[PDB]
RNA sequence: GUAGCGAAAGACGGGUGAGAAUCCCGUCCACCGAUUGACUAAGGUUUCCAGAGGAAGGCUCGUCCGCUCUGGGUUAGUCGGGUCCUAAGCUGAGGCCGACAGGCGUAGGCGAUGGAUAACAGGUUGAUAUUCCUGUACCACCUAUAAUCGUUUUAAUCGAUGGGGGGACGCAGUAGGAUAGGCGAAGCGUGCGAUUGGAUUGCACGUCUAAGCAGUAAGGCUGAGUAUUAGGCAAAUCCGGUACUCGUUAAGGCUGAGCUGUGAUGGGGAGAAGACAUUGUGUCUUCGAGUCGUUGAUUUCACACUGCCGAGAAAAGCCUCUAGAUAGAAAAUAGGUGCCCGUACCGCAAACCGACACAGGUAGUCAAGAUGAGAAUUCUAAGGUGAGCGAGCGAACUCUCGUUAAGGAACUCGGCAAAAUGACCCCGUAACUUCGGGAGAAGGGGUGCUCUUUAGGGUUAACGCCCAGAAGAGCCGCAGUGAAUAGGCCCAAGCGACUGUUUAUCAAAAACACAGGUCUCUGCUAAACCGUAAGGUGAUGUAUAGGGGCUGACGCCUGCCCGG
RNA sequence: CUACCCUUGGUCAGGUUGAAGUUCAGGUAACACUGAAUGGAGGACCGAACCGACUUACGUUGAAAAGUGAGCGGAUGAAC
């Protein structure tokens, strides 16, 4: 049957990914949280 | 530039069969275009160059005993000579 | 006239439509066309603000000359065409140098006849004049409300108002809804009734024909749930168990007047109905 | 030492090995065949190809890959994207609004799922190919090359920051025209069968591109010329309304147009071994093999034409006409030159989404013969695959399947399930109705094969070539749409008018919608709604309109009470 | 994923009925009714692809955290 999660590269870079997170202030807060935790991938 | 843009030759059986004709295969800097590669092999090896084809090879996944990683990416040029030849070995 | 359909399907049992016999050219003018994308009741925040607007046929906007500006230059009526954006038909006029415009087609208007604007113009069907120069008792349509703004009143199919009398800088005019009003005497209006009069009589016939005009369905309040509508809930069917009937946003809906106090046009409206 | 080992046909011989129901080769058999085939997207990211050991991996072994090593392996002026264009949206200097954070919004930007744009044939690897090689082309840019236009105003050229046109668009239906593919035949080739016969005999075959020369099958055309000018922010020599000459001819005047013949190509390839001393005779340097003739025809012409209402993007590329500007060009040759990103492999699946080598899901394109209306059904070509670790023996019971004496709903909550009906042709068909229907009502009959024949569809040339025109005369069987696939019907009541929609995953309905009614609000910065506001929807609408409530096709109708 | 919507694209074997309209003629004559040719309408009919999910059997430490088999509704539209 059809599942949740049908992947798409452009959509994945467009809702997450660096320039979308830097474009709002709460998004910049997720990148600051992820830096401060020391995550290997920020997005 | 002109001598940092050609890095290595490539020696394989496919590349050898290409050198049965006048084709030579180099590993080049990954930021150069193919006009620069034509100009560089004309400057270095003193020949005339018919055409050059080019392709990018992705990084390749690799293992060494619970160490995983990638190779470097490669830019391979294949240049066809018009006249002259090149004496690598 | 109106054509009746033969009952060959249950969906065509009582269906009628117009025969489109006033339409004389079935293809619009290319230079007077604009796009009209649908915005099916959703505002600039993208949320649904008016219910029941949906997706019908694709249409295109025809730009209509609602202010009759070109003045002292007569125009020949070229064709009467169909317009999906209104219930009147439209008329293509060509001015004496070659400028084409669309106007609203009045009731008896013929291909070939002459049409003009201004104070110098004369009282026959489709001429546009200031309300000052229009004799008392005639029927007019496409009536401006502020001078130069363009016509705003009585533009739909079969609509007209008539001039009743003259104040100082106002005229008295009786609108189609039966209210009488004062309009500035320098607002224009065109002579005659708006055509396509049988538009009110077409029976739509089948649910899907409504969907071809962009009407989504409407579900009544009394079969929703109590968080959805004030009429909602109840075990079986239920009466409207309130003192009055309500909106879905909870305002009394059957007789409560909603015009606001202290509008500036309250002193312009001498006698109102509906 | 239990359940399970995930749908499907395998058998034998050889080989290889320490060891084979498992791996490889062979032969036979089988399965899918509108697909378990062949391509292209998305997605995945080295799984692709060779070697060699697999300590684990696989519902085995390794004596494979999806572990190791590299040996690796992806080649573009023309393919798909960017150096083009805009839609929905998303952003947006100045601007507006807002405790802050921030929201909105102007020109403008960005943004394909659409528009625009130049390549085909053959050869070749273990692994790529419209990319490499060979041939033949096409498109751009730059520099030289010459005759031509020669107030540089104008002038073919330049050329708007300018204009007009085009690009440029629904749905249905029909009639044609071509062509792809399939089809029979002596044009031409191969072979002559072992079990009885026959030898007109079993077959097979006929080629080939983009580009460039010629013409062309049909399509649209108030169809070709004179003067004027409220306008095209000004110039136009171009765009519109009229007053006229052949006028409604379509000659052929024009634009556009499927396609055909020549050359491309006496090259490639060819049903061919006729060419080897060899490349393990497979292979090839040499040397040729036909380019006939019917039959009937999807896709394209073209949303061309006709009809209809619900009235069917934009912008650039492009074509015109100009100010203006300069000398001044261009053109046709010869040369150069043509960047970046993708490209391997899986791909209706063992490589994607599903924890899995999961009976699910996954957009588009191509699709041969028989039978038929058909892409249905059954068998089959091509091509794929024998199912993927499980396999060898032979009760109760459970599940799938087939048969059943006599009886025929007696079963049961209930004819649930099954059985029965079914295709085509011919005869016939009620009540009731909104006159459409009901209706395939019900109910009857027929169907194989052979020969005459008078004759149809004619294959018509005509009986011959198939179905038959359908009529006679025969033959066989238990049975003739001999398989498979293909409506059960009638009578009577409830509810709901109808097609439609609904509780993803226990409810598809009498519930919701609906076309119609009716009430009520709203005169336009409308009411209503979203928002703190600005903004916005309503609506680029204007009382024959818009929002809300109740009712629910149609027919006959819709009584009393205004005290609360 | 799902519910609505917006822009821009795509897909739908084959059969059957035969609307508005046109046109000729049995009864025909004040053509005129109704017979025949034409025409091709429809939230039409039957039925593949496609879309659904009514009954049933099987599955229920399932092959599967909603499926399979056989029947079944829709199938030019308020379609997918």
């Amino acid at each position: 049957v059809k599942r949740t999660y049908q992947p798409n590269k452009r959509k994945h870079s467009k809702v997450h990914g660096f320039r979308k997170r830097m474009s709002t202030k709460n998004g910049r807060k997720v990148l600051a949280r992820r830096r401060r935790k020391g995550r290997k991938v920020l997005s | 530039e002109a001598r940092d843009i050609l890095k290595r030759p490539v020696i394989t059986e496919k590349s050898s069969e290409a050198m049965a004709e006048d084709k030579y295969t180099f590993d080049v800097d990954t930021r150069v275009n193919k006009t620069q590669v034509k100009m560089a092999v004309e400057e270095i090896f003193n020949v005339k160059v018919a055409s050059v084809n080019i392709m990018n090879y992705k990084p390749k996944k690799k293992r060494m005993g619970r160490y995983q990683g990638y190779t470097n990416k490669r830019r391979k040029a294949i240049v066809t000579l018009k006249e002259g030849s090149i004496d690598l070995f | 006239a109106i054509k009746k359909y033969k009952p060959i399907t249950n969906g065509r049992r009582n269906m009628t439509s117009l025969d489109f016999a006033e339409i004389t050219k079935t293809t619009p003018e290319k230079s007077l066309l604009k796009p009209l994308p649908k915005k099916a009741g959703r505002n600039n925040q993208g949320k649904l603000t008016v219910r029941h607007h949906g997706g019908g046929h694709k249409r295109q906007y025809r730009v209509i000359d609602f202010k009759r500006n070109k003045d002292g230059i007569n125009a020949k009526v070229d064709s009467i065409q169909y317009d999906p954006n209104r219930s009147a038909n439209i008329a293509l006029v060509v001015y004496a140098d070659g400028e084409k415009r669309y106007i609203i087609a009045p009731k008896g208007l013929e291909v070939g006849q002459i049409v003009e604007s201004g104070a110098e113009a004369d009282i026959k069907v489709g001429n546009a004049l200031p309300l000052q120069n229009i004799p008392v008792g005639t029927v007019v349509h496409n009536i401006e409300l502020k001078p130069g703004k363009g016509g705003q009143i009585a533009r739909s199919a079969g609509a007209s108002a008539q001039v009743l009398g003259k104040e100082g800088k106002y005229v008295l005019i009786r609108l189609r809804s039966g209210e009488v009003r004062m309009i500035l005497s320098t607002c224009r209006a065109t002579i005659g009734q708006v055509g396509n009069l049988q538009h009110e009589l077409v029976n739509v016939g089948k649910a899907g024909r409504s969907r071809w005009k962009g009407i989504r369905p409407t579900v009544r309040g009394s079969v929703m749930n109590p968080n959805d509508h004030p009429h909602g809930g109840g075990e079986g069917r239920a009466p409207i168990g309130r003192p009055s009937p309500m909106s879905p946003w909870g305002k009394p809906t059957l007789g409560k007047k909603t015009r606001r106090g202290k509008k500036s046009s309250d002193k312009l409206i001498v006698r109102g109905r509906k």
